[PDB]
């Protein structure tokens, strides 16, 4: 669905009383993807007092209005943690087993904003017959999309090679940069790969070197 | 009026109740524990089980008792008429026996819709039996979280007060006649949604339906008994 | 902290008794609850108070609790009893929920039965001809189909359908229908189907004559 | 277009005679605009009756079949009927399938 | 004009292990047919369902495709096997190819 930006705030509805009689408990339990349920708290309508989980003590706060019959839980300050489903139980007033659990709603945030991580990639030190050697570098764990990767101030074109972005598991981004030179020329000419990231304003250099070796 | 039947008060029992002390009575509404896990068997171990050391030899005895808990079917309450509304914590289930539910009312009878806020609010409650009007005797959460109750009189090397049943151990005295609180029998109440948070040592009675008659009215109710060692029907 | 744990997946046959533990400290003097969940839908209740079961729920579910655990048991389990499995009870004031359990049953293998109904003379009198194949009551779903004229394997000009799962057997039907024209038909004398699929030693041929009877 | 099917029968097997549980059906071709409905002798069978997706004609018409698995000792005095609804043309379709004479 | 694939593999940076996490890289470069597959065994053990691959497009005047292979590894894995190599098979290659690297950065 929609993705709520980081740092703002959700609410969660629930049928309530309108001012008589319950006879019933309300609860609420989160479930992130295959990760099992998770309790934030309770309230009755009869007694206005809410009951909150330890864990989310801090950016929980549960408030009915019976004008129009609905209580609602506010969430507050989002983090890329709380992206999960929604439930809303129902359960007898003092036997503590939730029954007619309603439909889930869903909610999902986008992790955070920050600049990329640049590594360099040793080029082969070993001596080759061809006169090839393959110069890297490498960035991962930037958001969001795109960067752009130039080698020695955009004068070195011929071969470059930068391939797509790659989506990682924890939900950022990963990506390589490589040109290949003759061998010839790996102690003689100065290689630097410029990283440019506007959406943080990340300008890195790193110059790339074959390793110490005796 | 000042009672209310049916099952439905609107909002005006009295918002209460105290959060100093760290018992947490009030956070044990969500749910109840076990006959075993709570220690009730030190509680419940001071009242006379089955037959009481008593024979007989009608007439109403005043006394006074207002001390113990109200937790085992042994008591002798006393006579309420008002009560301050500073103390209570909860609706205030009333016995005729069907429950009704008392709200806060002005000192002259005015309704009034503060959810017992107010300094002045109090709640008229005049414990009458049925055959004159009101109800036989009723129970409520005071505000520092203890349950208390309230009735008529009991009737009539050893000794016996009867507030309810008393079968065999009088000239068939009732519930239409001597009952006080919701002690249908030495082993039944009166079941009511909040029965389970004023008796939270009745957790294991099973459920019941049941008809009586008093006076010259029927009532239909559900009340709840646990399995009595001697026998089902009489 | 109080915490619950369970066996994380449990595997069982149709007809047979599986059981499911979840265990805690002293947990026999609380009051536990078990949820069946199944993928993408809301939890519902299936035991409540250890024994006590709801209205709508098959007398096939049962449940205990005792010492340190309570089990969870289901008699004669079948295809609709697979899902998740949660646990809950109450502590110091807090709610707890028992890492679920994943409950999966293991299906059979079920030969497919295989059948040719060769064109009809009414179709051919329109000049088209069709040969169908029907494999029907099998089980897994990868099963391939092979054609063959007179020893001449078929490529394309056929059409494949497969229905959908059957809930209480768990097997699945399939349609492979063979057109050509009519002096294509009229052209070749022996016909055959061809089956491979799991639970099958051998390929098996299913064939007839045309113009014969 | 509105262009009604065409059925066919599925004849069962020239004997296959055994405990072998025979099929039959009726194959239903060249219609537009989707669906029909197929019921067996007075619509009142559902005992081992399949009817499978409608596939996608060469020539962007529609093609569907319906079978049913009957006793083989059956075939001998009981008959079966394949019925066929299509709404667009408002056309009900019945046909017989009985099983082939195989005699020359 | 079947062209064979030239095989790199580079070794993880002498940054990354300070911030507890390891990135071998192997890098399959110009080779026309599209086909092609990689498997990384560490230490004569083969893995997989951890490892990633990206892949470009031929050039204006050419018809060679690129590919690119990352796997990566949790703190303190890299700290063991000795031995890491990539293979690849592609045609062209008489047979399949290893480049193979001691941990020790001999
Ligand atoms: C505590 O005190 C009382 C305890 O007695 C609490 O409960 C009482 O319960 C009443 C019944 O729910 C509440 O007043 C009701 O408000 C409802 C709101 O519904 C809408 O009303 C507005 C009017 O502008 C419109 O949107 C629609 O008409 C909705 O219905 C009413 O529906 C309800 O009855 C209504 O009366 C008028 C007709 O004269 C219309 O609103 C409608 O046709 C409907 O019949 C009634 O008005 C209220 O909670 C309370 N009673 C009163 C009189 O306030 C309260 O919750 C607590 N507070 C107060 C001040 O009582
Ligand atoms: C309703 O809420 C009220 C307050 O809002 C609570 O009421 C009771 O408060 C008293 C405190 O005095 C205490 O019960 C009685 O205290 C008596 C002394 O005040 C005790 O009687 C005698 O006291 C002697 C000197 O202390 C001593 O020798 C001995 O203790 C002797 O018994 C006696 O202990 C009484 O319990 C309680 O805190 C409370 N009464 C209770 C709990 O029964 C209370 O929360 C609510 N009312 C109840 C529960 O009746
Ligand atoms: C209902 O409540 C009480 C029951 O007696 C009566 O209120 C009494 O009012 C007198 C007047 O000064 C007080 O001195 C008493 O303390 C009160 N009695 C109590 C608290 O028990 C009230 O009149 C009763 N209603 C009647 C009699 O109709
Ligand atoms: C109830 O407890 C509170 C503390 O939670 C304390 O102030 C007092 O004992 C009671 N309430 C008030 C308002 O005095
Ligand atoms: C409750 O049941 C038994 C039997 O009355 C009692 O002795 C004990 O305190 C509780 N639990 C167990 C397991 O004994
Ligand atoms: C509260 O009661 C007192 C005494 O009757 C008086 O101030 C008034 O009636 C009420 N005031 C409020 C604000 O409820």
């Amino acid at each position: 669905a929609e993705v709520k930006k980081p740092g703002s705030s959700v609410k969660v509805s629930c049928e309530a009383s309108g001012g008589t009689h319950s006879n019933y408990v309300i609860t609420w339990v989160r479930q992130a993807p295959g990760q099992g349920l998770e309790w934030m708290g309770g309230f009755i309508p009869d007694f206005r007092t809410a009951m909150y989980a330890q864990g989310f003590q801090g950016r929980v706060t549960i408030t009915a209005d019976e004008s129009t019959s609905l209580a609602y839980m506010e969430l507050t300050n989002l983090r890329s943690e709380d992206t999960a489903v929604y439930y809303c139980a129902r359960g007898p007033l003092s036997r503590g087993y939730y029954d007619y659990w309603g439909p889930g709603t869903l909610v999902t945030v986008s992790a955070s904003t920050k600049g990329p991580s640049v590594f360099p990639l040793a080029p082969s030190s070993k001596s080759t017959s061809g006169g090839t050697a393959a110069l890297g570098c490498l960035v991962k764990d930037y958001f969001p999309e795109p960067v752009t990767v130039s080698w020695n101030s955009g004068a070195l074109t011929s071969g470059v090679h930068t391939f797509p972005a790659v989506l990682q598991s924890s939900g950022l981004y990963s990506l390589s940069s490589v040109v290949t030179v003759p061998s010839s020329s790996l102690g003689t000419q100065t290689y630097i790969c410029n990283v440019n990231h506007k959406p943080s304003n990340t300008k890195v250099d790193k110059r790339v070197e074959p390793k110490s070796c005796d | 009026l000042i009672n209310t039947n049916g099952s439905w008060h609107i909002n005006r029992t009295a918002l209460n109740c105290n959060d100093s002390l760290h018992t947490g009575f009030l956070a044990a509404l969500f749910y109840t524990h076990k006959f075993n896990a709570s220690g009730c068997p030190e509680r419940m171990a001071h009242c006379r089980p089955i037959d009481e050391f008593a024979q007989g030899w009608i007439t109403y005895a005043e006394g006074h008792g207002s001390d113990q808990r109200p937790y085992c079917w042994h008591y002798a309450p006393r006579q309420c008429g008002t009560i301050p509304a500073s103390q209570v914590c909860g609706p205030v289930y009333c016995f005729t026996p069907s429950p009704v539910v008392v709200g806060t009312t002005d000192r002259f009878g005015a309704p009034t819709y503060t959810w017992g806020e107010n300094e002045t609010d109090v709640l008229i409650l005049n414990n009458t039996r049925p055959p004159q009007g009101n109800w036989f005797g009723c129970t409520w959460m005071n505000s520092t979280g203890f349950t208390k109750t309230c009735g008529g009189p009991p009737c009539n090397n050893n000794t016996l007060t009867c507030p309810t049943d008393c079968f065999r151990k009088h000239p068939e005295a009732t519930y239409t006649k001597c009952g006080s609180g919701p002690w249908l029998t030495p082993r039944c109440l009166v079941d009511y949604p909040y029965r389970l948070w004023h008796y939270p040592c009745t957790v294991n009675f099973t459920i019941f339906k049941v008809r009586m008659y008093v006076g010259g009215v029927e009532h239909r109710l559900n009340a709840a008994c646990n399995i009595g060692h001697h026998h089902h029907h009489h | 902290s109080y915490v619950l744990t369970q066996p994380p997946s449990v595997s069982v046959a149709p007809g047979q008794t599986a059981s499911i533990t979840c265990s805690g400290d002293k947990l026999g003097d609380k009051y536990v609850s078990w949820y069946q969940q199944r993928p993408g839908q809301s939890p519902v209740l299936v035991l409540y108070q250890d024994s006590k079961r709801p209205s709508g729920i098959p007398e096939r579910f049962s449940g205990s609790n005792s010492g340190n655990t309570a089990t969870l048991t289901i008699s004669g389990t079948q295809a609709m009893d697979e899902a998740d499995y949660y646990c809950q009870a109450w502590d110091s004031s807090a709610l707890v929920f028992g890492g679920g359990t994943k409950l999966t049953v293991l299906r059979t293998v079920a030969a497919p039965s295989v059948f040719i109904f060769p064109p009809s003379d009414e179709q051919l009198k329109s000049g088209t001809a069709s040969v169908v194949c029907l494999l029907n009551n099998f089980y897994p779903r990868e099963a391939k189909v092979q054609w063959k004229v007179d020893n001449a394997l078929q490529s394309g000009n056929s059409q494949e359908s497969v229905t959908e799962q059957d809930s209480k057997d768990s097997t699945y039907s399939l349609s492979s229908t063979l057109t050509l024209s009519k002096a294509d038909y009229e052209k070749h004398k022996v016909y055959a189907c061809e089956v491979t699929h799991q639970g099958l030693s051998s390929p098996v041929t299913k064939s007839f004559n045309r113009g014969e009877c």
